[PDB]
């Protein structure tokens, strides 16, 4: 993939409850070695920017402030592979 | 009259009239085939030539045919059968003196070659995009040496025009 | 005869296009003459005994880029593509263009546009506002290059049959008189394939031949050769009162013939109680 | 052809009389035009 | 031991538990076991309107076995014989507890019958099966009976199988004028026709199940709101053609005009044709443009099963797109073709007729219900008052015997499915079964659909033809060809969770992208968005390879269009196939001495990745090669036997090579009827047309198919010396100068019977 | 009626007596005869080998199988037939039984598998007496539920018309039903 | 091998609200946010907004909004909310150095409403909104 | 069903030789020659044994 400094946006499978690394490996197959060693090895995914975003966090300015920061980079997916 | 099986075995002596034909005929129409992709012979003319070479292959394996019933009809001693209900219109002809010694090929549809039901490949036991004579109905086995599963099956369903031909003939004429 | 045969006669025809086009069930539409025929293939001679250019030139003779915006319509690819094609002209383009502008929706005559060396047709200012629409689709189709206003493609067949170089036309589009201005011609030759069109366009007994000819196509497909008397006597059936109504399958307005295949419907039903009451 | 980017409807004249302008049904913008194919 | 005997002995490994017939029993079994319980949940939970409440709810309904197990022949155990001549039929009553709601509050849960069961003959409920040659003497029946047909008042009435085209699936064809994007979805309700077309000059309108005329599209994703039109044509598409060609209907929807959906949309909510219910209608008066938007919920009629309409808005949009063929003149999808045809079979007929009945009696329990409130009495939904039963048994039996499963709840009144076996031998009464027949084909003598295509080698028999009319109109499902009924659609929704298929709601009109292959139809279910289909759909199958999921949810990956399909739906043929893994067939040349001895107990080749399942789809991905002789090193799997696209009526020639194709329609026509020795019944029962022979004979040149038929035990014909010979002006046109003494000798006797009643 | 595992359904055309029928040398008379004409233009050529496989699978004492595209090939039961003493191709010696001297061209034959099928001349019987017009339906004996017989439907009435001579079709006309 | 490690940051992603926009990609148009006017639900979001109109065009037909109403002119948005990826685990800003998880809440996609003539309990309410700018 | 007592294309008297075949299918010839120790010189006998189907046993299994 890429290895810069954008604000990207993941998908994880869900795993219930029973710190991550993008220990990236070599020929670009990246790769998520993460505690509960299971290797959610992950990422390349379908496209954007038809869609420009905004990563909003609702700061809730009935009782604070709503800020747009994030607005959108090439959003992540991730499935563990067998 | 007794047809045993001597009466439909081509010899030992004239088989290779049909082997090394079909290396010369494959090789032909794989020539071809390979230069649809490059053109260096070339087709256009034909007009069109997407599916011409159709007719080009479709005349080499006629003449492969014809090669093979010319070798059928030949060393035939004349002591024999069906050779004798042919010479005479009696029960039969020489095309069919010909599909019981070298060559039931080729089978057609509709006056052309088998078409796709599969995406770009007749059958699935082939290759994709692939035209070919095998992967678009020509069986070159003689009923003799019966023939394998991917002749049996082009051979019921040009098979099932004479089902089909006898059968709506009917609808009209009734 | 359209029972017996259909095996070894109409499948070699294996294999090959080039004018091997139907058989037996072409009885079907000489008897019914139906109008839902999807061959009226009409042949015709051309400029008959000559070689294939020196017909050629007549075949030609038998017979698309940007548009734009900001006070613009279009344009043509008025190059060679035409000259190597068929004799026409930027100014037949805008002769055709002229007429109704459109079919069979009141576009304009406009009185003129293409006032450039390759057309610039002139968008008619926006008076119905509403479309662009016609604007685009009124001109992009063809107008001068369909050689009969209304038929499906033209043919031409290069052949060399009866020792010399035929040429012929295998029209494919209703009426005859089409072949008025093909300056080849051969008009003596000048054939159809269609009872009711050759009926009002050429002669009577013309149309009786026609009908003679056509079930005595559907057989020479390999033996059967019935006897022409039968298909004379036949013809003589469909033109008792010389305007040809051939003998269809559900009725005929010819007083002479028998009534009786006029109630053959295919069959007796609710219109017979009706026709009582 | 385009799109006016106001409120995402459609484009409607030609204008060339004037020039390139535009009055987006339902969309109450302006933008120029040009170049259809 | 060889490379060979593996690949031709795995025949009777699988034609045991799933086999040639068995899928009649298979089918009828789970319709017996689960789907009955599945209709139970159609429970009545309505009845009550009037009331204070006395709802019934069935806790239980099992064939005869809510706590019961002998309740499967419920007429003091019967055999087919005590239904074959006493003329009796099978009966198991669908017994069931009930849950009155009663305000006099009495839960009454006894069992009561609800009709019968007409049980297949030989299913897991009959007492014919788990059984030896031994044990078949008390029940005066052979061992080696095809089984699976039905008691039918003494007559034996199989079920033809149909052949009804996929629900759920788009079928873009292309007439000669113009295409057709005609969607003919259901819900297993009904055959609603959601069809667009190409129908004016690129103007796309909706010839929906009602709707008075034809809907501008751009106004059809205006009710399901999109109203920034941008978004309609981004998502048609990107490129020129697509766009310019669609411009016209958005072009025409504006001159109308441009509104939301308050308005723009009575434009539809008055056009609306199933505003001619207005009768229909009672209560809720609220009926307009908002309403038949609010019972636009039912206006999904099709796969799609969302609230927020955005799932039907990008099926309509990759409808509209794969309308447009770009250009759709050169793009063709056919009809016949067997991963379209889906086969509805014996029991998915009993499985309508259980949900209609059921339903049909809890409709007339509510009527009687509805009237019953005067009555002052218990008995307003009391057992003795719910006496419809066993007039189930009515009509189960009028639909098996006269062959109608006459119906309303399911749009069809169909005649003509169930007939009688044919039994003049046991080879006819399997050519009889394992027989599919064919359905509408619009035009039956338009000859399109006749000829066999080459969509199925294997799955249907190529020289299994009746000469004449049905001739490529009924069909010999004749081998190897296992069959699928149904699966839960779960266990692929976590793996598309997981396996990188995104969630469509989280992108826009990005959907022409050639990276983004994105068909994934699980089983028409709408869609699902992420790329990377060489990984996908390969580590699915190496995942199902592997002991996970059933082996039968077969996948295609075309790349013409982008085509990867999820089909774990049933109506699905099948076959077995050898894994190639790629470089060489995993049987590894000495599971043989696994394969006959000892152990891998079986179907666990399927449990190991070493013999799998395809479909038609799987196939029209794969590529197969015949043997292993001939294997090019490219081979995704391997077949087990060429001798398996012939079949069990099929497969008597005697080397089917040299034949031609009419001569073995011939024959696998007359051996069907050819007098036969019935079996081992024969004299224990009464039937007409018993034609038995009295000294027959073994075939002589047999073929390893007439062994696994078991009916070379016995043989329809007799074994004669026979010349070459022209005997003097009788003989000529295939005419036979059979010597007496021989006759005399007994050559051939007969013995008709015949039956007076 | 007749059928040979081929699609070939002959009929009995005569029915000999033993003494008559070809015997080979041995002692054996055909129970079937066949012609060699229902072959070279019906192609069945799966039984000129049936006959090689069951004179070479008794003769043997094996039980031979011809299985969809695998089988026992033609030089194996060639020299089967060797070794219990006859041809390559199966084909004997015969002398013929009317006249009592070798035929000139050798003779076919070996076990076949003949069926039996249904549809005899047997349960083929029918015919009709009279045909009058009657009250009740005021119908003639039409196909069945009369007697069996004829019935003149629509092709055969179409045939009955065209035939070219007057009174012969006055005569159709008056012996139609009723007159 | 930028074996960069992933800080599962608990940092309140409950405020993280994805906002998409199926609108804008002509010309990598944005909305200039403020333009503020802002109005926001926190379910169903129905972002009510200034997106006032540019000026330097030829008046933009203003009769249009003087037909009915438009008092410059709002451009407001309905929110088309989705359930999605949002609770896989939806990441956020990332560094060459570190990477920062956060689990967002429901993604909602953002549109015009064409305003042409049980949130209401308190989540249409909701609308007293400030879209701001801090370094955060 | 029974063994036909004359090869119907021999005149060779068979149904004798039913219940020795059984005695010698275990002292176990190859069927092809438990078929040359009783007589069977042709064709014709020989199919009649190896031909036939004793489903005089299986079906008087039940007769009454």
């Amino acid at each position: 993939l890429t290895k810069e400094e954008e604000l990207l946006f993941l998908q994880l499978p869900d795993t219930l409850p029973g710190v991550g690394k993008l220990l990236i490996r070599k020929s670009g197959r990246v790769q998520l070695l993460l505690g509960k060693v299971t290797l959610d090895v992950t990422m390349g995914t379908a496209c954007s920017f038809l869609q420009e975003l905004v990563s909003v966090g609702l700061g809730d300015s009935r009782t604070g402030e709503m800020t747009v920061l994030g607005h959108v980079k090439h959003k992540l997916v991730c499935s563990p592979d067998f | 009259f007794s047809i045993g099986i001597g009466d439909v075995t081509p010899g030992q002596g004239l088989l290779k009239a049909k082997y090394e034909l079909l290396n010369a005929g494959y090789k032909k129409c794989d020539e071809y085939i390979e230069a649809l992709n490059t053109g260096k012979l070339q087709q256009q003319p034909g007009c069109t030539a997407e599916e011409t070479l159709e007719a080009l292959i479709l005349k080499e394996l006629s003449v492969i045919r014809d090669h093979a019933g010319s070798a059928c009809l030949r060393e035939l001693d004349k002591s024999n059968s069906p050779l004798t209900m042919a010479l005479c219109g009696s029960k039969g002809s020489f095309i069919n003196i010909s599909q019981m010694i070298a060559c039931v090929g080729q089978q057609a549809i509709s006056g052309s070659r088998v078409p796709d039901g599969f995406e770009n490949r007749s059958l699935p036991h082939f290759e994709k995009h692939s035209k070919l004579p095998a992967a678009k109905g020509f069986v070159a086995n003689s009923f003799y040496s019966g023939l394998t599963p991917t002749e049996f099956f082009f051979h019921t369903m040009a098979g099932r025009e004479g089902l089909v031909d006898t059968a709506v003939k009917t609808a009209e004429t009734g | 005869p359209g029972t017996q045969m259909t095996l070894k006669t109409f499948h070699f025809a294996g294999v090959a296009s080039m004018n091997i086009t139907l058989g037996v069930p072409r009885i079907k539409e000489i008897i019914n003459a139906s109008k839902a025929i999807s061959t009226p293939i009409i042949t015709a001679q051309l400029d008959k005994d000559d070689d294939a250019d020196y017909a050629r030139l007549v075949k030609g003779r038998i017979e698309v880029f940007l548009p734009d915006d900001c006070f613009i319509l279009v344009k043509l690819s008025l190059e060679r593509i035409r000259l190597l094609r068929l004799e026409v002209n930027a100014e037949t383009v805008r002769y055709s263009i002229c007429t109704s502008k459109l079919r069979v929706k009141p576009g304009d005559v406009a009185v003129h546009g293409e006032a450039v060396v390759c057309v610039t047709p002139r968008e008619n200012s926006k008076s119905s506002m509403y479309y662009v629409l016609q604007f685009l689709k009124e001109d992009l189709p063809k107008v001068v290059v369909q050689g009969i206003p209304e038929v499906s493609r033209a043919v031409i067949h290069i052949d060399e049959q009866s020792g010399k170089e035929k040429y012929k036309l295998l029209v494919e589009g209703d009426n005859l008189r089409a072949v008025m201005a093909t300056h080849g011609v051969k008009g003596t030759r000048t054939t159809s394939n269609n009872t009711y069109e050759v009926e009002k366009t050429l002669g009577i007994e013309a149309a009786r031949t026609t009908i003679i000819n056509e079930i005595q196509y559907t057989m020479v497909n390999h033996g059967m050769s019935i006897d022409r008397r039968h298909v004379m006597l036949l013809s003589d059936l469909m033109t008792y009162k010389g305007e040809v109504l051939g003998i269809t399958r559900f009725g005929l307005a010819k007083m002479k013939e028998s009534v009786l295949m006029l109630a053959s419907f295919e069959k007796t039903a609710d219109h017979l109680f009706d026709a009582a009451y | 052809l385009l799109f006016c980017p106001g409120c995402g409807n459609g484009l409607i004249v030609e204008e060339g009389q004037r020039c390139h302008r535009f009055s987006c049904n339902t969309c109450p913008y302006v933008h120029n035009i040009t170049r259809k194919v | 031991i060889p490379t060979v005997e593996e690949k031709w002995r795995l025949l009777p490994a699988f034609l045991k538990v799933k086999g040639l017939v068995k899928q009649h029993i298979d089918s009828f079994n789970y319709f017996i076991n689960v789907e009955i319980k599945k209709i139970m949940k159609a429970n009545e939970k309505v009845t009550s309107d009037a009331d204070p409440m006395w709802y019934l709810k069935y806790l239980n309904i099992y064939v005869g076995l809510p706590d019961v197990e002998e309740s499967f022949n419920v007429t003091r155990p019967v055999s087919p014989h005590e239904c074959r001549l006493r003329d009796m039929t099978y009966s198991a009553p669908i017994t069931v507890d009930i849950e009155y709601t009663r305000g006099s509050q009495r839960i009454i849960r006894n069992a009561l019958p609800i009709g019968r069961m007409p049980i297949m003959l030989r299913s897991s409920n009959c007492v014919l099966t788990g059984k030896t040659p031994a044990e078949f003497a008390k029940l005066n029946e052979c061992p080696l009976d095809p089984g699976g047909y039905f008691i039918v008042k003494g007559v034996e009435k199989v079920i033809l199988i149909q052949e009804q085209l996929s629900k759920n699936r788009i079928i873009v064809e292309a007439d000669r004028k113009g295409a057709v994007g005609a969607s003919v979805t259901s819900s297993t309700h009904e055959k609603k026709s959601r069809t667009n077309m190409a129908v004016k000059q690129g103007r796309f309108y909706l010839r929906h199940n009602t709707l008075s005329e034809d809907i501008p599209i751009v106004i059809i994703f205006k009710a399901m709101g999109v109203e920034s039109d941008q978004e309609i044509v981004q998502m048609i598409g990107t490129e020129e053609h697509v766009m310019a060609a669609f411009g016209p209907s958005l072009e025409e929807c504006q001159k109308a005009q441009i509104f939301t959906q308050m308005q723009a949309l009575k434009y539809i909510g008055n056009k609306v044709r199933r505003q001619r219910m207005w009768g229909g209608g009672p209560k809720k008066t609220k009926i307009e443009e908002a309403r038949e938007l609010l019972a636009s919920t039912i206006l999904t009629h099709v796969p799609v099963k969302e609230f927020n309409f955005r799932a039907k808005c990008i099926y309509t949009a990759v409808m509209v797109r794969r309308v447009i063929l770009a250009q759709g003149d050169n793009k063709v999808d056919d009809r016949d073709y067997y991963g379209n045809k889906r086969l509805e079979l014996a029991g998915q007929l009993l499985s309508l007729l259980f949900e209609d009945l059921f339903k049909k009696f809890n409709s007339e329990m509510k009527k009687i219900a509805d009237q019953v409130i005067p009555k002052q009495r218990a008995a307003q939904f009391d057992v003795v008052k719910h006496m419809r039963q066993d007039q189930i048994t009515n009509g189960m039996v009028n639909a098996i015997s006269t062959g109608n499963w006459s119906l309303k709840r399911f749009k069809m009144d169909r005649q003509g499915v169930t007939q009688v076996l044919s039994r003049l031998s046991y080879i006819s009464a399997l050519g009889m079964m394992t027989r599919i027949s064919s359905q509408f084909e619009k035009t039956r003598k338009v000859s399109g659909p006749r000829s066999l295509q080459p969509s199925q080698w294997g799955m249907l028999c190529p020289s299994d033809t009746p000469e004449g009319e049905a001739c490529g109109l009924v069909k010999n499902l004749a081998l190897m060809t296992h069959i699928t009924t149904d699966m839960e659609d779960g266990p692929i929704v976590k793996l598309a969770s997981n396996l990188g298929v995104e969630d469509v709601n989280l992108l826009c009109g990005e959907e022409l992208s050639y990276p983004n292959v994105f068909l994934v139809f699980l089983n028409g279910n709408i869609l699902g968005v992420i790329r990377d289909h060489k990984k996908l759909v390969n580590t699915f199958r190496l995942m199902r390879r592997a002991g996970y999921i059933n082996e039968f949810v077969s996948i295609s990956t075309n790349l013409t269009d982008r085509c990867v399909y999820i089909s774990s739906d049933g109506g699905r043929l099948c076959r077995p196939y050898i894994i190639v893994k790629k470089q060489k067939p995993a049987v590894t040349n000495k599971h043989m001495e696994e394969l006959a001895q000892g152990y891998r107990n079986f179907e666990d080749f399927l449990h190991e990745s070493l013999v799998e399942y395809l479909d038609v789809n799987e196939e029209n991905d794969c590529n197969i090669a015949l043997y292993e002789h001939t294997i090019n090193k490219d081979t995704t799997h391997l077949e087990i036997e060429p001798f398996t696209l012939l079949g069990v009526c099929a497969g008597l020639i005697p080397y089917p090579h040299h034949n031609q194709s009419p001569r073995n329609t011939y024959q696998c026509a007359m051996g069907k009827q050819a007098m036969g020795t019935i079996g081992y019944n024969q004299r224990n029962r009464i039937d007409t047309l018993m034609y038995l022979l009295a000294y027959p004979q073994k075939p002589m040149v047999k073929t390893k198919t007439i062994e696994l038929i078991e009916f070379e035990k016995l043989p329809a014909g007799q074994n004669a010396t026979v010349a070459v010979m022209s005997y003097s002006g009788y003989d000529i046109e295939d005419a036979l100068v059979l010597n007496k003494a021989s006759l005399d000798r007994g050559f051939g006797r007969c013995l008709v019977y015949k039956n007076a009643k | 009626k007749f059928s040979s595992r081929h699609g070939q359904k002959g009929v009995c055309g005569l029915i000999v007596p033993q003494e008559d029928m070809p015997f080979c040398d041995s002692g054996i008379c055909p129970d079937i005869i066949m012609n060699p004409h229902g072959f070279p233009s019906r192609m069945t050529v799966g039984k000129l080998i049936e006959l090689l496989a069951g004179k070479a699978g008794v003769l043997d004492g094996r039980f031979h199988y011809g299985t969809a595209f695998g089988g026992s090939k033609v030089k194996d039961v060639c020299e089967d037939l060797v070794r219990h003493g006859y041809n390559y191709l199966g084909k004997d010696y015969v002398t013929s039984g009317i006249t009592g001297e070798p035929l000139e061209a050798y003779i076919y034959f070996g076990p076949v598998y003949y069926q039996k099928l249904k549809h005899m001349v047997l349960d083929k019987m029918h015919a009709r007496a009279r045909g009058p017009r009657a009250v009740l339906t005021r119908q003639p004996t039409e196909g069945r539920s009369r007697d069996g017989g004829l019935r003149l439907g629509e092709m055969e009435r179409d045939c009955l018309i065209g035939y070219g001579a007057s009174m012969l079709l006055l005569e159709r006309l008056m012996i139609s039903s009723d007159a | 091998v930028q074996e960069i490690d992933v800080y599962l940051a608990k940092s309140l992603a409950e405020k993280l609200y994805l906002f998409q926009y199926p609108v804008r990609p002509a010309s990598m148009t944005y909305d200039d946010i403020p333009h503020l006017s802002a109005k926001i639900k926190p379910k169903q979001q129905k972002v009510e907004l200034e997106m006032a109109i540019d000026t330097l065009n030829p008046n933009y037909c203003r009769s249009k909004g003087e037909q009915i109403a438009l008092n410059m002119d709002k451009q407001t948005f309905c929110s088309s909310q989705t359930t999605s990826n949002t609770s896989r685990y939806a990441a956020a800003l990332y560094r060459q150095g570190e990477l920062h998880l956060t689990p967002l809440h429901g993604i909602l996609q953002l549109r015009p409403s064409f305003s042409y003539l049980f949130l209401q309990k308190k989540h249409a309410e909701e609308p007293w909104v400030h879209l701001h700018y801090y370094g955060l | 069903m029974i063994i036909p007592v004359r090869c119907f294309t021999c005149g060779k008297i068979v149904g004798n030789k039913w219940e020795a075949y059984l005695g010698l299918l275990q002292a176990e010839y190859t069927e092809g020659d438990a078929l040359d120790a009783l007589g069977l010189k042709r064709y014709c006998c020989r199919r009649m044994l190896l031909a036939h189907v004793d489903l005089i046993e299986k079906l008087l299994n039940y007769a009454p």
